[PDB]
């Protein structure tokens, strides 16, 4: 309770936001998890099918592919280290998308759309 | 390689 050890954590012993702010972007990916963003978000809802989508220079590309489901269930995983680990991955699957494909392009084309919900979610997120 | 391929977004073809 009220340690000055923030080196190797930022956190007490673990979350004094985070934790807060994981509950935060699970509802704020949960929330592009809604159907409403399913129509640019469900490319993000889960992973990137290389064998699937036709890939095949996946790898070149997608070192991590990230999905909301991925950042949804990391972050309920509790892998996040807080929200900035949240909203890493959700944008890192919004940059999955924009790496591999054009910007104009249908996934990309949610991350953008994600990014307008996600990064206002994101921001009214806690830091206090 | 070249990146010849996207995410292929519903095969509406």
């Amino acid at each position: 309770k009220d340690v000055p050890d923030s080196q190797q954590h930022p956190a007490p012993e673990k979350s004094s936001k985070v934790s807060e702010q994981l509950k935060c972007c699970s509802g704020i990916l949960k929330e592009m998890f809604a159907k409403k963003h399913a129509a640019y978000a469900w490319p993000f809802y889960k992973p990137v099918d290389v064998e699937a989508l036709g890939l095949h220079d996946y790898c070149d590309i997608i070192k991590h592919p990230m999905d909301m489901s991925t950042i949804k269930s990391k972050l309920e995983a509790r892998e996040y280290r807080d929200a900035q680990e949240f909203g890493a991955d959700v944008r890192l699957m919004f940059s999955n998308c924009y790496k591999y494909n054009p910007p104009d392009h249908e996934v990309v084309a949610m991350a953008r759309k994600l990014q307008d919900v996600f990064e206002m979610r994101f921001a009214k997120m806690p830091d206090e | 390689r070249t990146y010849e391929t996207f995410k292929s977004i519903m095969k509406k073809s």
